[PDB]
């Protein structure tokens, strides 16, 4: 029995239970909630230390020995904020708590058994989040995958054949023969990747075929026609077949508007993209459906955090990628009913009210694809600025908040999506997708990922060096990165029914090819630390927005955190 | 004799009570499954003689033992004895209920309880709702029902109840005598709110645009209380 | 919100947190420690209530929908003695937790969805235990087993071929077609099987052929033989292929004493049978390994609980079994250094104090195979009237004591024999071998038994009846004990490595077969609620056991619980 | 002619095996005891000694149908299963059939809903399988009128049609006159004798847990029984109104009964009402087709199984029943099963 | 009533002992099932009356059946009757020894015995070994262990005792007591004289060559009366 200075013993191991620590550069502070550990036999590798042979790696290890283990790490997880080590076996998160050596040490279960097959990995003073999850991709160019892979980041949701005036618009792959393209594509490429067909027809046996050729979903778009015929037609196949559906409603309320929209969906279950509507809804109202039951809305990064620039950006981008004139009246008409700013503004607070739930990019298409998670957490930043700490907070922390925005690009899309039984969290019998931060870069920068529980991206120094770590240092492919090594630790999400066709073997795919399930039977009450409804109500006029009777609003910044302290442009 | 499984497992009944009948003879304090068996030999017995009807049987299996003939702890144990006998009119099942009484202290398997009360459906603000049955048949309605869709001969303001159930214990009912008029409380439906089934009058998310969907179709089947504005507006699903 | 008096909420549906229940008609008292219900969203199933279509069964159902759900069960495990619904899906238990619908109530989680496909047991008023193991089964009458399944065991672990002498004497099945006679026999039987082999030989070959051969491991018993050669060699091979040993020691001390013997185990895993040496084991010392940290100490349960009758029924029955004269003073000598009632006395403590951790039954070699569960929870009884309330319960109940005792037949005996993955408690994952209990019977005669996720056994009143009450009521074989379905809900254990080279086809095996695992890495520390180590010393010459320098012992009893109230006979 | 068995049948009577399509797969010992009563077919559903099987005839879902149908090659009986038609859920009732059951179910405990009804009716013509029902008791979600709404003019067999096993207080016992349904009796209500009504009453306290203090319970008790109904039971079967005879075994029926209650209504009519007018000579054949066909033709026809068993016709399974006349109907001397003696 | 197997044989068996007691009644001289089922339905209701202990009970069992009550030749067949019966303190084996005396002429099995004696280990010459327990616990030896390993706190002249065994009658055994001295005889060993475990101190063929190595390996592991001589020379394989 010795004493040890709190002060030295993070500096070992990391911060414990009740130490607190800053994420990035923001001003949310996360608690540790729990610890795992037994004080006095911490897992350290090096010389002299405690992982060797006969003391903490056993001589007599368990059958269920470990792959990996990741040791002292801070896990920060919709399920809580505590430090524990990770076990990693066969792909899979097979444990979390203590880990070691049975022989020598007291509280070590045979699913967290460290022995002569285990690689150890250092995670003390470090984060382990799971891998985001992208779900408004457009598959417009496959050099958006190394960027989304290198902000953390693991799984993309989308649809899209690559540079076609189609895909600029639309996140659809449409038909058979374009979905085997892109899921033959798919074998290149470092993440877990699942296609949305098109939506946009009235034809039942087309929707149906897009499904068992390998769809995990049906994007509506507007571009291709948003009507309430087509909206009916696929969400009785999509119930048929229990995949999800997302919708890009009508912005010109060509057929109806929001409520005719509403009508159409007739309760059932709906993923809407950028609900607050600048990337497109039924103006100016579209935002009001975040409010629904049957309703899973999702934000694109573009509008988040909302800033000074935010509306002449937005006004800007909207005259060229419509082919707008100024000069026209009616131009300017559908440009001013489109932007917003006070829609803009409440979307903010939205997302802290936990009203708008998830979090994705629109990459290419008025998105950043590798921007999601930084963007996600400077609305909370800012949220906190303006809002101060949230009610639900237990303690000087903002744990509440940190689980609440986390929730948005990691559980929520996976529930939304139907992916959430193996991706989506640090849980045990889930996928081993997980990314390492340090906690002055949390957020923007990641130290590595972990695809499949193989090491495949990294910080990584120049080849040359003696060390790993001198300059210049960037994001590099690991080993898991290449080879047929890259066919283990990546999944291609099918539909069931195309799984039970033998999709992988008839189009001779090597990745992994999982179905999804669950995705007809959830409400916005299945989001975590986001299922909030309210009664929303839009002004036609002031365009404001109330919720409960209620204005909602929030002030532009003119300054983010985790921008320009982090970045060379 | 073509003797059936039944008459074999009768007669080993039979001289299970017999030898428990022999044990009370000498002086022997009966245990549980002694006590079983005395009383279904002397009900089986008894119907086989056929001079008493099942309901006389029903009454005499609890004078067989005293609560002083069974050990401790067996009067507890044993609340009811069912025994089907042959009468001169067929087969009947006799059940007789709490044949012995407790005399001593031993309970197995007692129950300790704290005496605080639950709170059930907590966070749920219960509405009152009066309901009169104007059918002449009784009508009966779970906890969980969705009391929207209760039995159209009951009356009350439908519109008040959608997406709401009976805030009373789960498993319990409440009762309708023909023309019984009562007040009940309702709290709304938890968890999705997807209502399915019942009467097929939802079929799909509960929420105030269902509502007016639901108030129609209830219209139209003639279910009592529902007051849905004419001029109704269909929408595309229906 | 409404107010429900605790007295008809129990009527309803069970105790709740805070009450306690007795067990059986002893003076044992179970508290309740957790509840997993929400109030006023319980799960009822009949006429009117709430399992139905619609409201608790789910018209949407999940994709990992239960077959079977027990609603409202008092679990009494190793692990908590708590409420919570408990569902089975394929055999194993899918989810421990509140269950219902999703749809139509709030905490609700995929793994506990219950649809149209789901099985409704109502456990209201009822306890649930994992199925019992028995690891000491002499293998001499096929009718051993539904006897032992009538009592709550549901996994016989032993050796024997039969009526003949040498398994009326040793738990051994020798020899590679001697397993394959036993294995082939055991497809007939409602029971989860495994088999040791022969431990008394020298010969490295003859051990590993029938460790290849499907047995799980060794018996060492004195009647072929227990010297420490062949301790040595079993231990060795049983090193190499990872099988659990188990000893029946020289009570003669004809090649050493109990000290030349733990010499020859050599401070590895030893699993030893009926500790305290009544049923064999060093005159008069054998049960001071029963302090050691490398020994697994089982009882067998005639000794206990110590009874005025004990001492003259084992003093007769040893006369019998090895055709003892008492005209003859070497055999009386034999006699006396055997039975030794001071070592029966302290039996009752050490099972009290956590020293004994496994209780067994050496069927029809001096065991009763229907009584081991019975008398436990006697010796458990005995104890608590004797000693009191021990000093490691938080609250006026008998939870910790209650662990403690339901451990001896539960997770240690699977622990100590490479199954605990499998079988022995109730825990997710598991395999659903459990058994109902009504708190008055507990622990003498069971409601019904679930074995593989269907019901095996039950109470059941007569075919002919209208409705299953009516007597006369016994234990009838389920539908699970009948056709190819008992092949689905029974496991055959066997060594890894002859589940490797396909034991299973080779012989022509139906059952399940599933290798044992972790048996030679586990020691004393890993017994649930008995794990204590200590110094033992017995006097030579009175017999006196004295632990850490105290002297133990206990008093008979001349009337136990759960004997004349529940038996006819 | 060499290959040929003899079995002398002079002095005897040889009837096709009994059909029971209500049983409760309860217990395994079920089986046996319909077996030496003359019933060489059992339709039912069940997993057991469960609640919901206590309750249901009812085998839920396909890992529960692959459950019984690996059980069932132990038996000396022919089984067929229904699944659960308690659900508003199309794929979930599609599925059941196509893993193996013959029908459906919809039992009141489950919820007997019209929509459930309808689409189980819907599923079930899509699949050429029968729909059994046991009615909504407490009127719940309507009366009777409703419920044959829901049935909409479809074959559906109604299990213990005049109520006291359940259904629509009072007034089930009105759709035994429908052309649709196909009613059917258990055999606790008959024949009615002085012990029925009080023997039914304490049975219905038991299984429901009903307590005398209580009004509600008095209340729903006295509108379930009705002796009323009971004794126009065994006159519907005298009159051909009612035309299958069952069991609801351990679930308020006698699964060893069947055909000894058919017989002893038939002796009571006739001892009531004396001989049929629709005899042609000094006896009562005509009379003795009427019951004799309630368990082996009628419940043949209407699970769709009555191509292959149900009557002595040549082409049908050999599933055959010996009596001797002085113990016809209550005991009989060899039951041949698929051709062999079992 | 909850029966199991073990209660429907035991009630078989008091139904048996039962019709035991009527024949014997009647004044039937009763047979060997008789007799044993009268003894052992005799015991259980005896422990049932909870009266009388376990060894009260294995006397009583003698006095039931007087030697005229039975068949001539079942006295002789009736070694021992046992018997679990379930007494207040739990279950409990009974048995009662030779209940019946004989008093008839009829043995079945009787046995004709040649009055010559048997010769065992024909042709081995026995020497004798004095030998004494120092340890305080009991060492028993049987007839085929190779004596040159018993119990290391046995102290004898070990040398001359390798490659022996007692020369005793087969399966039986010599006991030393804690401080008892005496002299037993030894035999050589059979066969190939293949000696393999027993303390593993030889573990190959014997002979003279590996009596120095076993001499050896028992000194270095403090076997009493072992004297080896000192600088032991090693062989290539020990
Ligand atoms: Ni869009
Ligand atoms: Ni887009
Ligand atoms: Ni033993
Ligand atoms: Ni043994
Ligand atoms: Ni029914
Ligand atoms: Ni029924």
């Amino acid at each position: 029995m010795k004493k040890i200075s709190r002060k030295e013993y993070v500096s070992m191991y990391g911060p414990t239970t009740g130490d607190k620590v800053r994420l990035g550069d923001t001003d949310l502070i996360a608690e540790v909630e729990h610890d795992y550990t037994i004080y006095g036999e911490e897992l350290k590798f090096g010389g002299g230390k405690t992982l060797r042979e006969g003391m903490s790696q056993s001589n007599n290890p368990s059958k269920e020995e470990l792959d990996l283990i990741i040791t002292n790490a801070l896990i920060v997880d919709y399920t809580g904020i505590y430090k524990a080590d990770i076990g990693i076996k066969d792909g899979k998160i097979a444990g979390i708590g203590k880990g070691g050596n049975k022989d020598m040490q007291d509280g070590v279960k045979n699913n967290l058994s460290v022995g002569p097959a285990t690689e150890a990995l250092a995670g003390e003073g470090l984060i382990v989040t799971a891998g985001g999850i992208d779900t408004h991709i457009h598959f417009i160019s496959p050099q958006q995958i190394p960027t989304a892979f290198a902000s953390g980041v693991t799984t993309m949701i989308g649809g899209g054949t690559g540079p076609a005036d189609g895909t600029n618009a639309t996140t659809i792959t449409p038909g058979r023969r374009n979905l085997k393209w892109m899921l033959r594509a798919a074998e290149e490429y470092s993440m877990n990747l699942g296609f949305l067909a098109k939506g946009n027809t009235s034809n039942d046996a087309s929707l149906a075929d897009q499904i068992e050729a390998g769809a995990i979903g049906f994007k509506i778009h507007e571009d291709w026609g948003t009507t309430p015929s087509a909206i009916n037609h696929a969400l009785d196949v999509a119930d048929k077949y229990d995949v999800q559906v997302a919708i890009h409603t009508d912005t010109l309320n060509e057929a109806g508007c929001v409520e005719d929209t509403m009508a159409a969906i007739a309760g059932r279950t709906m993923h809407t993209f950028h609900t607050e509507g600048a990337g497109g809804g039924h103006a100016p109202d579209i935002i009001k459906v975040a409010g629904e039951h049957n309703i899973l809305p999702a934000s694109t990064n573009p509008t988040i955090p909302f800033t000074v620039n935010t509306e002449a950006e937005h006004m800007d981008m909207l005259m060229v990628c419509h082919h707008l004139d100024k000069s026209i009246k009616e131009d300017v008409q559908f440009a001013d009913s489109r932007i917003r700013p006070q829609t803009i503004a409440a979307e903010d607070t939205l997302h802290d009210m936990g009203i708008f739930s998830i979090t994705s990019s629109d990459s290419q298409a008025m998105g950043r694809v590798g921007e999601v998670i930084t963007r996600t957490w400077q609305t909370a930043d800012k949220n906190k600025k303006e809002f101060g700490r949230l009610k639900e907070e237990k303690g000087d922390n903002d744990n509440f908040r940190i689980k609440r925005y986390l929730s948005k690009y990691t559980i929520n899309p996976a529930i939304a999506h139907g992916i959430s039984e193996y991706v989506g969290s640090v849980e045990v019998g889930k996928v081993a997708d997980l990314v390492l931060w340090s906690p002055a870069f949390f957020g923007v920068k990641p130290n590595m990922i972990i695809k499949g529980g193989f090491i495949a991206l990294s910080q990584m120094g120049d080849a040359n060096a003696s060390i790993p770590t001198p300059q210049p240092v960037y994001y590099r492919e690991m080993f898991a990165h290449h080879g047929k090594a890259k066919y283990d630790a990546n999944i291609t999400f099918v539909s069931q029914a195309a799984y039970d066709k033998g999709i992988k073997e008839e189009l001779g795919l090597e990745r992994q090819v999982l179905p999804v399930k669950n995705c007809r039977n959830i409400t916005k009450k299945d989001m975590q630390f986001n299922d909030t409804t309210a009664h929303i109500e839009v002004n036609p006029e002031t365009y404001h927005v109330f919720v409960d009777g209620k204005e909602v609003t929030s002030k532009p910044a003119n300054k983010v955190s985790l921008a320009q302290l982090f970045s060379i442009f | 004799m073509k003797l059936t499984p039944k008459e074999l497992d009768k007669l080993m009944l039979h001289y299970a009570g017999e030898l428990a009948r022999k044990r009370k003879e000498k002086g022997i304090k009966l245990n549980y499954v002694e006590a079983v068996a005395l009383i279904s030999a002397h009900i089986m017995e008894e119907a086989r003689a056929g001079k008493k009807t099942a309901a006389e049987l029903m009454q005499e299996g609890r004078t067989l033992l005293k609560p002083d003939d069974v050990m401790d702890g067996v009067a507890s144990m044993i609340h009811e004895v069912g025994i089907e006998a042959m009468f001169p009119d067929g087969t009947k099942l006799v059940t007789v209920h709490t044949p012995i009484e407790a005399n001593g202290k031993l309970v197995p398997g007692e129950l300790f309880l704290k005496n605080e009360d639950i709170t059930i459906n907590e966070g749920k603000k219960a509405v009152s709702v009066k309901v009169k049955n104007v059918g002449d048949r009784p009508v009966q309605i779970g906890s969980h029902f969705h009391f929207f869709e209760v039995n159209r001969c009951l009356d009350f303001d439908r519109e008040k109840t959608f997406g709401k159930r009976l805030d009373i214990a789960s498993g319990t009912a409440v009762r309708f005598e023909p023309g019984e008029e009562k007040s009940v409380e309702l709290i709304d439906i938890g968890g999705n709110r997807r209502i399915f089934g019942f009467n097929a009058l939802v079929d799909r998310q509960a929420d105030n645009e269902s509502k007016k969907i639901a108030l129609h179709r209830a219209k139209e089947r003639g279910f009592h209380g529902t007051k849905s504005d004419d001029n109704y507006v269909k929408t595309i699903k229906e």
